[PDB]
């Protein structure tokens, strides 16, 4: 499934299932985003038949262009007199076009890490 | 009735000093004053069922705490418990929520603990 809410995951884990549950796209990273990423994985690690998924997506499809003054900016839909266009809906990354990390990539690293540490005392 | 110590938990503290002069009663030694808290439940349940919300409260500090744990559902005050945690002690609570209809529901406290709960 694509961008399922939590209730869906928990519903799928609530009865015996022959097939494992995978999220081919989840946590849409458009602009300043990727909220409640730990809340997904708390569930995936707890309940049966949930085996992860893939974040949408890696890189922002922003073309390099120069303005009137000659200062560089990232271009998106409607910045080439192209009509009809769907604006900045092609800017969905965790990294900028040049692969410069957006803060949200630091959260992905934390939540994906493979060591878990608990405080006994 | 309103002048009788009925048998419930009770805490009580005071400062003592042995010195040649009388120190200012308004001044005291600083100490940490916060509790550690964890909330936990079934992230989901079936319409009609009962939601069980568990709360662990650790007191690492050198004084007795006396706290009023309030449970909110969808912003409205649903229930409250009175606790007395002695120093170097954890206390566990269970609340029972009843009557949640289909759809997502906000469970939060007055101790900075929050959680979305789905109702199939
Ligand atoms: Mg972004």
């Amino acid at each position: 499934l694509m961008y399922p809410k939590m209730d869906i995951l928990l519903e799928y884990a609530s009865k015996k299932r022959e097939k494992p549950f995978i999220m081919c796209e989840y946590a849409h990273a458009m602009g300043n985003s990727v909220g409640n990423l730990k809340d997904y994985w708390d569930v995936i690690e707890k309940y049966p038949y949930l085996h992860g998924g893939c974040i949408w997506d890696w890189v922002d499809q922003g073309i390099r262009k120069k303005d009137e003054n000659g200062r560089e900016f990232w271009a998106y839909g409607g910045d080439f007199g192209d009509t009809p266009n769907d604006g900045n809906f092609c800017i969905n990354g965790v990294v900028l076009p040049d692969r410069t990390p957006e803060p949200e990539l630091y959260e992905v690293k934390k939540v994906y890490q493979n060591v878990k540490i608990r405080q006994v005392s | 009735l309103e002048y009788r110590l009925l048998p419930k938990p009770y805490r009580f503290s005071f400062r003592m000093r042995i010195s040649e002069e009388i120190p200012s009663w308004r001044v005291l030694a600083a100490i940490p004053e916060t509790l550690h808290v964890e909330m936990s439940s079934e992230d989901v349940i079936r319409e009609g069922d009962t939601l069980r919300v568990k709360f662990s409260l650790l007191n690492d500090t050198p004084l007795s705490k006396e706290k009023q744990v309030v449970l909110f559902v969808d912003g409205n005050e649903y229930s409250v418990r009175r606790v007395v945690i002695p120093p170097f002690k954890k206390e566990e609570l269970v609340f029972k929520v009843e009557g949640l209809k289909k759809g997502e529901h906000l469970i939060h406290t007055n101790l900075n603990t929050r959680k979305t709960i789905y109702v199939r």
